[PDB]
RNA sequence: GAAACUGCGAAUGGCUCAUUAAAUCAGUUAUAGUUUGUUUGAUGGUAUACUCGGAUAACCGUAGUAAUUCUAGAGCUAAUACGUGCAACAAACCCCGACUUCUGGGAGGGGCGCAUUUAUUAGAUGAUGAUUCAUGAUAACUCGACGGAUCGCACGGCCGCCGGCGACGCAUCAUUCAAAUUUCUGCCCUAUCAACUUUCGAUGGUAGGAUAGGGGCCUACCAUGGUGGUGACGGGUGACGGAGAAUUAGGGUUCGAUUCCGGAGAGGGAGCCUGAGAAACGGCUAC
């Protein structure tokens, strides 16, 4: 190619979007923004496929051009805006607030949150280093730069950001024993506590996580997001509570529900 | 002794003509020979720290960084200026016959003057930036045949 | 050879057809921007002096200034330049077109001429009238220069001087007045003030964060010294 | 045009590589600046990838030179090119390239040395600071003997064809001895 | 509100499979070897002002030519076009330094935004597996397309001055969208192809040039290397690679132009302009 791609073929769209195969030749190509294209949930999908507010592309445009949707406290009119993990989606007309979390099957789920709980997001620190003028600055995986961060904050940390004031109100150090959520790979959406961190020089670092029921899983450092200090996450979790179920137990639940 | 070229050969960003020379300072400071640990658990040879050679492609005293693959092998040829051929021997599985066949790969690697090598030695090379048309590796450890 | 004569002072244009060989010779071998004396090219043109501004050949190809010949050449031309308008063509696109040299020769269909000095007689349809300017000044400083105002003089009053008044096809009166550009209004002053205040707040925020960070670091160091005092 | 691709080369085995694509613009090369030492300064704007700017010096006569032991940097005129390590053609053509050895005017450095040390190679405070600096003052007598002629040996450390400037450092110590031996062997 | 200037786009998509056999491509690396319009986040201080200048389109009317979004001349008039120019003010820091009574004090003068280039220096015992790293300081340097002469809505508070919500634009870093290059391993038939490469780059070294950046990519000098029966080199392919497809007890055989990913081409070559991005072809130049 002689430049950037503008189109996303529907077959080549992320599989967690759960787009259907015959809905068209194309999928919404996510715009550049805070989250990666392959790891985000675009606004058009949230509005039409998930919340059912809109029925068409044009209806999503109509809703967004009314300035009805705020992402993390700010009005977005781009339909392909890449909304991502832990983002607050608020509609200050119906009075509903949503935190974009992962279910245990790797798919973004709009989790309803309280009005007070929609006043902060959780960000993962990507790096800490000196900017111009020798001023220390923090950057996250959701594209934010924060200057003069707390010196106790290091890379891979989780900071609590107040959307109203745009400051770090609290932070969590990436340590063994902190409850985490996996945001990438086959364990996406799984919640557990870190048991040990296995480091290997020159290559990716492996984190060993054990969930509440005792199942153990391992994932790379880049796919781990701390959500609480200790065994108590700072945000509310979806109904699964991050506890992945085997297909046999899912069938048990379905059989019990049908029997009732 | 090392000035064998039509140009003076100096370590970049080391001021040799400094007036306030000192030996207790870190490498590259106060006219001290610059050297670095390559990382990845590889010791810096003492002949690189105490050497007088100037090699910009040296992993320990030059400007190259070791990043990427770490490959073991045997010195197959050492007839070039600071460059040797590393032969890697491996078994290629043939699916249909469920057997293996012997296959080899000739990997050119730059060798710094801190190592002296002969054909047949066991060497450890690390991936670096392209140093020439065919060279993307630097010798990091040399184990003699005996 | 036709002559397309223009009088820039009165804004009148008229095509003159000269076929006699002598009068045509008094223009041959001359170049664009070179001036001719009207007495040479006729009787009615005494006193007048004409500037050669270009022309076209028998195939409609324009003359170009600086080519320095009488014949036709092919040149790689840029868009928006003379001899290549390039309408609808992409930016940065060049084209090789046929242009004629700047020298006037016998192979020219028309010479574009301009009157620079008015003769003793009057040319019919050329210097016997005056077509007025279609539009007046639109930028405020140009208006002030036109009507010789100075500082603290209002320009709007003079915009109403050259309003174009006409009747609509229905029959109602319509007046057209230009919008003044580069005119100082209270909104412009407010915009400049808001820019200055934005700089103010930038500086204040910078100093506030720097001071808070310094205080936090000082408190951290004092806490470390308290630990050391163990 | 000039390309930087590995397409046209032979393979490491010696075998020829058949072309599978035309030349791309993202792998171009441009013709060398061939910066000459001349008092007709010409630096041209080269528009490069990303809409960025490269400065292409064609003729240069003045440079910014650093005396590292003294930690002083002065703008001095370029007088001559004397040594090139890659090609003496560049010496005879007076071509300014990175790592070329040149003659630079010593007048700014003489002036700074007089002002700063009080030594040619009016207050109690000024005389006290001057005596403090003069204590331990040591020149190397090679820089001194070239100061006698007013020309300092210098090495162009900047790339004139890339940055449009001919900057460098004054040669000192072992490098100075090496290049003096080279110039006397020339 | 037509038209027109300005801005942006037209480098995506669509089509095809000719070339191409460790090459494309696949999985797996790397950039501590680079560019990146845009999005998101943060950042921006030492350079007539109650606001500068000259053009030009549309318009208008003289035309030319057989002719083309082929084309010349004349009269007007805009800017977020173009070109200039005050750039709200400051501390700190560095150098020189009259006088002072003096290991110092110190008027005054110069430098000092951001970017660029070089050089010296700090970076300990902030960061990485690892950097003379991030970043600071200093000396200078550059004839710097930078540091708002722009627009909408609302228009209130104090006595003329302040004043909100936006839009557009400049620059830096980060992020995102990506590319480029790049590590390892992997490809059909053919030895009735066993030697090939190296004048004129072949393999490596030094110094440059060039490039967005590594690199024989190119240049100068130097050395004699590099590949090969574990099949180099060459030839054939009715050979684009893969995901895949047909048939399959298992093992396997054959196919894979075609809708997804990657590559390549726009009659064949070659060369470019614009642009963040093209060696573009529903862009140009030539054969
Ligand atoms: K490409
Ligand atoms: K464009
Ligand atoms: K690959
Ligand atoms: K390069
Ligand atoms: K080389
Ligand atoms: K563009
Ligand atoms: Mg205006
Ligand atoms: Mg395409
Ligand atoms: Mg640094
Ligand atoms: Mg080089
Ligand atoms: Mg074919
Ligand atoms: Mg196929
Ligand atoms: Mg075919
Ligand atoms: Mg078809
Ligand atoms: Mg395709
Ligand atoms: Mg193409
Ligand atoms: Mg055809
Ligand atoms: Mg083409
Ligand atoms: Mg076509
Ligand atoms: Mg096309």
């Amino acid at each position: 190619a002689r430049g950037l791609k503008k189109h996303l073929k529907r077959l080549n769209a992320p599989s967690h979007w759960m787009l259907d195969k015959l809905g068209g030749a194309f999928a919404p190509k996510p715009s550049s923004g805070p989250h990666k294209a392959r790891e985000c949930l675009p606004l058009i999908l949230i509005l039409r496929n998930r919340l059912k507010y809109a029925l068409t592309y044009r209806e999503v445009q109509s809703i967004l051009m009314q300035r009805h949707i705020m992402v993390d406290g700010k009005v977005r009119t781009d339909k392909t805006y890449p909304a991502g993990f832990m983002d607050i989606i608020s509609i200050p007309k119906t009075g509903e607030n949503y935190r974009l979390l992962y279910d245990t099957k790797g798919r973004f789920r709009l989790h309803s949150v309280r009005d007070e709980d929609a006043k902060f997001k959780l960000c993962k620190v990507r790096s800490v280093q000196f900017g111009q003028k020798g001023i220390p600055y923090l950057n996250t995986y959701d594209g934010r730069t924060i200057r003069y961060p707390d010196p106790l904050i290091k890379a891979n940390d989780t900071i609590k950001l107040d959307l109203e004031t745009n400051k770090i109100v609290d932070f969590i150090k990436f340590d063994v024993g902190n409850v985490v959520m996996v945001t990438g790979g086959r364990n996406t959406g799984r919640v557990g506590v870190i048991k040990n961190r296995e480091k290997h020089k020159g290559t990716f670092e492996t984190i060993h996580v054990e969930d509440a029921q005792g199942h153990q899983f391992a994932t790379r450092l880049g796919n781990v997001f701390t959500i609480g200090k200790g065994t108590k996450p700072w945000v509310s979790l979806p109904k699964g509570k991050g506890i992945k179920l085997t297909i046999i137990e899912e069938q048990r639940k379905r059989d019990a529900a049908a029997q009732a | 002794a090392e000035q064998t070229e039509k140009s003076f050969l100096k370590q970049p960003k080391v001021f040799l003509s400094t007036k306030k020379a000192d030996k207790a300072k870190r490498p590259g400071k106060a006219g001290n020979r610059f050297w670095k640990s390559v990382g990845l658990g590889f010791k810096t040879p003492r002949e690189a720290i105490d050497g007088t050679y100037i090699d910009k492609k040296c992993p320990f005293t030059g400007t190259v960084a070791i990043r990427g693959r770490i490959i073991a092998g045997t010195c197959h040829s050492a007839k070039m200026n600071r460059t040797i051929i590393v032969r890697r021997n491996y078994l290629h599985f043939v699916k249909k016959y469920q057997r293996y066949e012997k296959r080899h790969s000739n990997i050119p690697a730059h060798i710094s003057p801190c190592f002296r090598v002969k054909e047949g030695d066991h060497v450890i090379i690390g991936q670096c930036r392209p140093l020439s048309k065919t060279v993307r590796f630097n010798v990091l450890k040399v184990v003699p045949a005996g | 050879m036709k002559l397309n004569i223009a009088n820039p002072t009165t804004g009148c244009q008229k095509k003159v057809e000269i076929d006699d060989d002598q009068k045509l010779r008094n223009l041959y071998d001359k170049r664009i921007s070179q001036e001719v004396v009207g007495d040479l090219l006729g009787e009615e043109f005494k006193g007048y002096i004409f500037k050669i501004m270009g022309g076209c050949d028998k195939q409609g190809f324009p003359m170009k200034q600086g080519v320095l010949t009488s014949g036709r050449v092919r040149l790689l031309l840029h868009r928006g330049t003379p001899c290549f308008r390039g309408f609808g063509r992409r930016n940065g696109e060049r084209r090789r077109k046929s242009v004629r040299g700047c020298i006037v020769s016998q192979d020219l269909s028309v010479i574009n001429l301009v009157i620079v000095k008015k003769g003793e007689n009057d040319l019919p349809g050329l210097t016997d009238t005056e077509k007025p300017r279609m539009r007046g000044p639109k930028r405020a400083s140009k208006i002030k220069k036109l009507f010789n105002l100075g500082k603290d003089d209002d320009v709007r009053s003079y915009v109403n001087t050259y309003r174009r008044t006409f009747l609509n096809k229905k029959g109602k009166k319509v007046s057209k007045a230009p919008k003044i550009q580069r005119l100082v209004t209270p909104l412009t002053l407010q915009r400049k003030r808001a820019r200055i205040a934005d700089k103010k707040k930038r500086i204040a925020k910078k100093k506030s964060e720097a001071a808070e960070y310094q205080k936090l670091l000082a408190q951290r160091l004092k806490e470390q010294r308290d630990r050391r005092s163990e | 045009g000039i390309s930087r691709d590995s397409m046209h080369k032979r393979r490491a085995t010696g075998g020829k590589q058949k072309a599978w694509r035309k030349k791309r613009k993202y792998e171009l090369g441009r013709q060398p600046a061939n910066t000459k030492l001349s008092s007709n300064k010409t630096v041209r704007r080269v528009r490069v990838r990303g809409g960025n700017v490269k400065w292409r010096a064609l003729r240069l006569d003045t440079g910014n030179f650093s005396w590292g032991s003294e930690a002083v940097t002065r703008k001095t005129r370029l007088l001559d090119v004397v040594y090139n390590s890659s090609n003496n053609e560049l010496v005879r053509t007076q071509t300014l390239v990175k790592n070329a050895i040149v003659q630079v005017d010593a007048a700014p450095f003489k002036q700074w040395y007089l002002t700063h040390y009080g030594v040619e190679i009016k207050s109690n405070n000024v005389q006290r600071k001057l005596e403090k600096r003069q204590q331990g003052r040591t020149l190397d007598s090679h820089i001194e003997e070239q100061f006698s002629g007013g020309r300092l040996l210098a090495c162009i450390s900047s790339r004139p064809g890339q940055c449009g400037r001919a900057d460098g450092y004054i040669l000192e110590g072992k490098e100075l001895e090496f290049y003096m031996r080279k110039l006397q062997k020339k």
